[PDB]
RNA sequence: AAAUAUUAUGAACAAUUUAAAAAUUAAUCUGUUUAACUAAAAUGUUAUAUAUAAUAAUC
């Protein structure tokens, strides 16, 4: 009991909840950019961010404006239902990209485009669709007229 | 008929302890890093610690279970509120998800420094031991930015000309390794 | 709070609604 | 800009003396009346209301011994979720249950617990397969879902929980 | 270990006299000082050219007969000595040399502060903007101060205890060996900077 | 359902409560009286008018049934759970105040009070 | 450390019972996974099915996936009520 | 008091969205997604039996709606409709006739509207520039009597 | 401010929102009796050579 | 104050009757007018990094490559290397080597 | 002001949301009577938690463990039969699904002996779904496919072909739909509503199923021989886009 | 980021400053109105009547 653990070592980080409970837009306009990074907008908005040195640094600007709990990656593992052989890697690899408002644009004209090239795509899932079955059926055309011929 | 409900899976730890033990209590006082002042829970502490928001119908079952169950029992139907509500979990949930992900991305390439904070938070604190080893505009107003709120006060020009290129040595002649003296 | 010098005066209303006992 | 004349018209008969012979005056009244009442019901009715309401509650647990600050911490503290506006009305109708609501509150009975976190089975650790069966977890998330089926209500589908979840097996024809 | 191009703008310096500052030394220490400053202080006489013979042994600034008549002998125990007592006259030096600065709420244009201060936070602005690391238990507060700290706005001062005096002997050049007077101007600053 | 109770009996729901079979029927839906929402700014020239009719449901409440599972007698002035029952003797005896000590403690009359009470679960 | 409780190292109002019981409990009991050796035989049994690209069959030939089975833009009709909720416009969930 | 201690997990409480709504099957080693990308892919209401069908009550959206006009698809589709002077409707790139006021400096207006900050009346009926008595057409020269 | 009767909140309780003597009793009373020619109700502690 | 009638937004939430600033995040007025001056000034000089490159006379503004065309022209007319004519319009100096020089 | 939706944000009504009712077969004509056509060349139940459980179990199937997703199907079907009146929609659908699942699992006897009392409970149904019908035949065909009969299985695929042309309308599903991109006042910004579209694979499901089962017909097709087939399928599956 | 249209709403001293005023002020065009209905909601109750004091006696 009194020796060092023995066996392999892993990491374990940590992530940050924030909470804020004071009205941001009562503050200066550089601890408002600071609390929009954090994705803050209003008071009593709770948001769930990463433990990296450039959230450290927004978090310990605005240390005065919102509370934070920390949880660990095992604490995390606990809190959601997720068996402890399910990293989260995998997790995020498996949630599709196409939730809502998925990157912030630099321009809400960007953002309008972004979604206007969204909706072209699926038009033009649909139309190569029944494109692609009009070659389909053309070639069939083709080989089987090509072998009545012959 | 009617909905007992307070996780997922209506699951809850024994509410009724064995006949003639004692029972267990919550904890009445705030949870308070101090000692001092001994402050009772408020009731929007009390509604955060059985679930709720901090009101009846933010969380919990009263926002969960549904309102109405025809008389063969068919259930409801599903509201634009229901979706969103469910679309906000989902977002708090993946939210956690990237979070944790981006977590695991950083440790396995080596960008999360054994050194904890910032230069910013071990220039401010003295209780952090000493280690001894597209577009332009928003790139330039996080410059700005950066520059604002970093170095919020300078070392006065008679003690080092910070213009001079001097900057001042790291003293700890005074200094105790207890964190006694911080804590208390 | 209590205004100090460079804050204006201002007179609000007087609270009338019913209060609740201040039981010990 | 838009006055609200041919609406405003028709309520001239609620009014008095010459704001209702006259036109004009008649309407700046009526703008004036609805223009105040609308903020007073958006900015300053509520609490007057829930003052009210809130004196209501207070008197009837003054009448049983205690008071509207402990009332309310302890209901927060048990868990009880009721709106002051529920309060009231029980504390009206139902005095019984008021009294019997306040009695709870002053008694020593634990409050429930914090709702539990939900946790994974064992069974999702279990190499499957370990070398045409169900999963372990599957399963037993298939008991508990028929358990609570069962729980809710009284239904022609039994109380035994291994009959109905063998269904499967009673619509299988025998090949 | 410098780059050469950083080492250009220095050269190797032997004091003789200690000297106080950022750019400063103990009388017998060899460093690499600025140009200009090192240049200074050698045309004050506070400095020679690290030759060997000199830094093998040194004549030093005497104050009681105010001539260079103290020949001292470069040794270990003498370097490690002249340098703890250089770093206490320097912890006195920045401690009571200029202001310190402190920014806090206070809601009106009243006298009094919103939050009084501590001794943890006047430690914390000290290791701040004074890179002096002290424990809280050093500083204590004015006979009015004991009960609530630093509550008045504008202008005061606290004590700062310093221990080893007697043993370094620093009694003779400084005004008190025993304690320090460190002078805090207390402020209302932006809300950022002010954070309570 | 938050609450349940009769005559005689209430059960409480902390925060729910389960077994209770409220059956009502929807008598009607339809738009309640129309409140007019007038938001004019006295310094310019623009005047709304709102109207908000709120739309409800109108249901009958037919019949109501209770069937709870006790699991046993609970001590009040005590957390501890008991493991008999007995309907004669009081859970909890309650004791009169009066000691005498205090000479300022305002006196009410006698029978108000020295009065006991009956058994009701007998 | 894997076989050691993920509550060992905390560092750290006391005697009651707080909002995350339920939470420290788990952190107190022991893992379940105590070496890579068991972590990897169950990894390697893991699959995800929402994954870009083929999947490995060679398991059961009889076997059809639902993808294969009834196409991409095809699902099943999902009970539709205030209990469950189904995801809605497959062709918009892809970007 | 507004200042409340406490842990702010208990703000976002995850007992009631555990990892089985986002992925259903986390449970079981099989792994997928089966999540609500936004709230605007909202294919709407749903009856859960053909016994109770839901309402057919309206909202303001649905009942607010005029007839429909036969527009140039309807006529190019079928010319049948085209029976009347009132269906031969001009471009859809016209909109109609001026109904609000663009007022300089603050857009389109509305008639009876503020008419207080008010210039663009007073421009029909730069200083700035010229306060230096610079003219531009006396600063150049001319290159020729005929230019 | 006035916010009570004077049998309630006297008339030096009007400036207790400003810091400084005005948060103390008054040391002088002439509101009884007889009332001044120049209409003073209050005088506090002669502090140095300045009265209030 | 320059525009007298302040816009009024739709109020999603009770906070926007308390904010007074329509985007609190942007920075002020004079602060973001020298940022956009740094933030020109970076790529002005990113631009100009590398040497002033010279031109030929088709690439060049409409205002010089017409004389520049004509005070040549006559010399175009006898192919013959070696001819330039010092034309007072162009490109000025740079006054240090260039690589496109 | 752009918005980070980090707080709870209500949906907003939109025209695609209206509740559109499924289409009915008519009175007169009886599928039993389409197929020897072809031939000739309530107690209460907690419907909520069973909704549950058929939710979970189609999640199972759709993730591919597919014997607990017949298990969850028995379980709900029996809640099913005792629940609703011989012949129901969601009877019959619900073991439309648990036949589906026997398949998947490899019971095929009871799979096509299951799907065989769809037909003959389509037969008494008064007014069947559409798409309800056409999934169970596609069911049915899909099942003699595995079992080896292909030749009765694109005769079952021709089969939903022939009901989808005859007794459905193509253009209901985008009635209030079409108009929706006149909405657009803005072109700079927001122009995505000049722009929106609805697939058709979506808001009414028959038409993926008939896309799928004439997909299946055309491998069938590919595999046995039938260039003839395999060009009728296409060219009758093009159609059918077209006119959506 | 462009193509367009207009732009007169107007301070005198002192102090600080290659970093931050001061208490006899700096800065702000004051603190501008502005909210669909129903409910919920955490926002500051007063006084403490001076221990270097007050109250008493002898020499
Ligand atoms: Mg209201
Ligand atoms: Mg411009």
């Amino acid at each position: 009991a009194a020796a060092i653990a023995p066996g392999p070592y892993r990491r374990v980080g940590n992530i940050f909840i924030v909470h804020c409970d004071d009205h941001p837009f009562k503050h200066s306009w550089e601890v408002n950019r600071m609390l929009r990074e954090l994705r803050l907008e209003f008071k009593g908005q709770t948001t769930i961010v990463p433990d990296i040195p450039q959230v450290r640094k927004r978090i310990w600007r605005v240390r005065h404006i919102v509370k934070v709990d920390v949880l660990d990656l095992d604490e995390a593992k606990a809190l959601i239902g997720v068996p402890e052989h399910i990293s989260f890697t995998d997790l995020a690899s498996q949630l599709p990209p196409s939730f809502g408002r998925v990157k912030a644009v630099p321009s809400p004209v960007i953002r309008s485009k972004m979604n206007f090239m969204k909706l072209r795509r699926m038009r033009l899932r649909d139309v190569l669709h029944r494109d692609a079955l009009e070659l389909r059926l053309l070639e069939l055309k083709r080989s089987a007229m090509k072998n009545x011929e012959q | 008929y009617s909905e007992a409900r307070s996780n997922y899976d209506g699951t809850s730890l024994p509410a009724w302890p064995a006949p003639g033990k004692k029972p267990t209590y919550p904890a009445a006082l705030s949870e308070l890093r101090l000692p001092q002042p001994r402050m009772r829970k408020t009731r929007t502490e009390w509604m955060y610690y059985h679930g709720h928001g901090g009101c009846p119908g933010k969380y919990g079952p009263s926002r969960e279970i549904a309102d109405f169950e025809y008389a063969d029992g068919t259930p409801a139907s599903i509201s634009g509120r229901r979706f969103a509500f469910k679309h906000h979990q989902d977002h708090l949930l993946v939210q956690l998800i990237r979070a944790a992900a981006t977590v695991e991305r950083y440790d396995a390439s080596g960008l999360l420094p054994r050194i904890p904070g910032t230069a910013e938070q071990r220039n401010w604190d003295p209780a952090i031991p000493l280690f001894l080893d597209g577009t332009m505009v928003s790139h330039v107003c996080s410059r700005v930015v950066d520059e604002r709120m970093g170095t919020p006060t300078h070392t006065p020009n008679e003690l080092a000309n910070r213009h001079e290129g001097e900057t001042l040595e790291a003293n700890t002649m005074f200094a105790t390794n207890d964190p006694s003296a911080f804590v208390s | 709070g209590f205004g100090g010098f460079g804050m204006s005066v201002y007179t609000p209303k007087k609270d009338r609604r019913f209060r609740v006992q201040p039981l010990p | 800009h838009y006055r609200a004349k041919l609406e405003l018209d028709r309520i001239r008969s609620m009014l008095r003396g010459r704001a209702r012979l006259e036109r004009k005056v008649g309407l700046k009244r009526l703008f004036f009346l609805m223009r105040t009442q609308t903020r007073y019901r958006v900015e300053q009715q509520a609490h007057w209301e829930r003052a009210i309401v809130r004196k209501n509650v207070d008197s009837a647990a003054r009448e049983h011994g205690t008071g509207w600050q402990h009332l309310r911490n302890e209901l927060g503290r048990q868990n009880v979720m009721l709106l002051p506006r529920s309060q009231q009305l029980l504390a009206q109708y139902e005095p019984l249950a008021f009294r019997a609501v306040v009695e709870l509150c002053a008694s020593r009975i634990p409050p429930p617990p914090p709702p539990v976190v939900a946790s994974v089975p064992e069974e999702s650790y279990t190499l499957w397969p370990p070398a045409s069966l169900s999963h372990p977890a599957a399963r037993v998330e298939l008991r508990c879902g028929v358990e609570r089926v069962l729980r809710r209500g009284p239904s022609g589908l039994g109380n035994n929980v291994n009959e109905l979840i063998d269904a499967w097996k009673e619509f299988d024809v025998s090949p | 270990e410098m780059a050469p191009e950083l080492q250009l703008e220095y050269m190797p310096v032997l004091f003789t006299r200690t000297i106080l500052g950022p750019q400063g030394g103990f009388a017998g220490e060899e460093r690499l000082v600025k140009l200009e400053v090192a240049r200074k202080y050698m045309e004050a006489g506070h400095a020679v050219t690290p030759t060997e013979e000199l830094r093998r042994g040194l004549w030093c600034y005497n104050p009681d007969t105010d001539k260079y008549d103290c020949f001292i002998e470069r040794n270990e125990e003498f370097l490690d000595f002249a340098a703890r007592k250089r770093q206490w006259l320097d912890v006195y030096w920045r401690v009571n040399t200029g202001y310190l600065l402190f920014g806090r709420q206070s809601w009106g244009q009243g006298f009094l502060i919103n939050c009084p201060l501590r001794k943890r936070d006047v430690a914390q602005k000290l290791w701040e903007q004074y890179k002096v690391r002290i424990d809280p238990r050093l500083i204590e507060f004015r006979e009015k101060d004991r009960r609530t700290g630093i509550q008045e706005l504008g202008h005061n001062w606290c004590w700062l205890y310093l221990p080893g005096a007697e043993e370094l002997g620093i009694n003779r050049e400084v005004y008190d060996n025993k304690r320090v007077k460190v002078r805090i101007h207390v402020r209302k600053m932006n809300s950022m900077f002010a954070l309570y | 359902v938050l609450m349940v109770g009769g005559p005689r009996f209430t059960a409480i729901g902390r925060p729910l409560l389960e077994g209770v079979r409220v059956t009502a029927q929807v008598e009607e839906q339809k738009r309640m009286r129309n409140v007019v929402s007038l938001f004019a700014t006295p310094g310019r020239r623009h005047v709304r008018w709102v109207d908000a009719p709120h739309a409800a449901t109108i249901i009958r409440i037919c019949e109501i049934f209770y069937s709870p599972n006790v699991v046993g007698e609970l001590d009040k002035y005590k957390g501890e759970l008991l493991e008999t029952f007995t309907p004669g003797q009081h859970t909890n005896p309650v004791y009169p105040v009066d000691d005498g000590y205090d000479v300022f403690r305002k006196k009410d009359k006698e029978a108000m009070e020295n009065a006991t009470t009956f058994l009701d679960l007998l | 450390s894997y076989a050691l409780p993920p509550a060992v190292g905390r560092q750290e109002i006391r005697g009651g019972m707080h909002s995350s019981h339920s939470l420290d409990l788990i952190m107190r009991q022991p893992r379940r996974v105590k070496t890579p050796e068991q972590l990897r035989a169950l990894r390697d049994r893991l699959r995800f099915i929402g994954v870009t690209g083929p999947m490995p069959q060679a398991t059961s030939v009889s076997t059809k996936s639902y993808t294969d089975t009834y196409g991409s833009r095809l699902r099943p009709r999902y009970p539709e009520s205030w209990d469950t909720v189904p995801p809605h416009q497959p062709s918009r969930e892809l970007l | 008091r507004y200042r409340l201690f406490h842990p702010r997990r208990e703000a976002i409480p995850m007992h009631m969205c555990p990892a089985k709504t986002i992925f259903p099957l986390i449970n079981s080693n099989n792994l997928l997604v089966k999540t609500r990308n936004s709230w605007e892919d909202f294919t709407g209401r749903k009856e859960f039996d053909e016994d109770h069908p839901l309402p057919v009550v309206g909202s303001r959206l649905n009942g607010r709606t005029t007839q429909h006009k036969w527009n140039h698809w309807d006529q190019y589709l079928n010319p049948q409709i085209t029976q009347s002077i009132k269906d031969l409707t001009p471009t859809p790139e016209y909109v109609g006739m001026r109904c609000g006021h663009n007022m300089i400096k603050m857009g389109w207006m509305k008639i009876g509207g503020s008419w207080k900050y008010s210039r663009g009346y007073n421009d029909r009926r730069g200083q700035w520039q010229e306060r230096k008595m610079t003219p531009r057409f006396m600063l150049a020269p001319r290159v020729s009597a005929g230019g | 401010v006035q916010t009570g009767s004077p049998t309630h909140q006297r008339e030096y309780e009007r400036f207790h929102h400003l810091p400084g003597d005005v948060r103390t009793r008054p040391q002088f009373d002439f509101t009884f009796g007889e009332t001044r020619a120049d209409r003073v109700m209050f005088a506090w502690r002669k502090r140095g050579d300045l009265q209030l | 104050a320059f525009r007298r009638l302040v816009k009024r937004h739709k109020i999603t939430n009770n906070q926007m009757l308390l904010m007074r600033r329509r985007e609190p995040y942007k920075p002020t007025m004079k602060d973001r007018q020298e940022i956009a001056d740094r933030a020109k000034l970076e790529e002005f000089e990113r631009k100009n990094a590398d040497g002033l490159m010279f031109v030929p006379e088709k690439a060049l503004p409409p205002w010089q490559k017409s004389l520049a065309h004509n005070a040549k022209a006559l010399g175009s007319r006898i192919n013959f290397r070696g001819f330039r004519v010092r034309v007072a319009d162009g490109q000025d100096e740079p006054g240090f080597p260039t690589p496109f020089r | 002001v752009t918005r980070l939706y980090t707080s709870y944000y209500t949906g907003v009504l939109y025209p695609n949301q209206l509740v559109q009712p499924k289409q009915r077969l008519p009175a007169d004509v009886s599928v039993s009577a389409i197929l020897q056509k072809r031939s000739e060349p309530r107690p209460y139940v907690p419907l909520g938690e069973v909704a549950k459980l058929e939710l979970q179990g189609d999640y199972y199937m759709e993730g591919g463990m597919f014997q607990e997703a017949l298990e969850h199907y028995g379980v709900v079907a029996k809640a099913y039969n005792y629940a609703y009146p011989e012949n129901h929609a969601q009877r019959i659908g619900i073991r439309i699904k648990l036949s589906a699942a026997f398949r998947q699992t490899g019971r095929l006897e009871s799979s096509l002996a299951n799907i065989e009392e769809v037909l003959r409970m389509l037969d008494a149904s008064t007014r069947p779904s559409l798409e309800l019908i056409c999934e169970a035949l596609l069911e049915l065909g899909i099942t003699r496919e595995a079992l080896g009969m292909k030749r009765e299985a694109t005769e079952a695929y021709e089969e939903a072909l022939e009901v989808v042309n005859s007794f459905h309308n193509w253009g209901e599903s985008h009635r209030m739909l079409r108009l929706l991109p006149r909405l657009g006042r803005r072109f700079n910004y927001n122009f995505e509503e000049k722009f929106v579209y609805f697939s058709p694979f979506d808001y009414d499901r028959t038409f993926a199923l008939v896309d799928q089962c004439l997909e299946r017909a055309e491998t069938i097709f590919n595999e046995i021989g039938d260039v003839e087939g395999a060009i009728r399928v296409l060219q009758q599956r093009k159609e059918m886009i077209d006119k959506k």
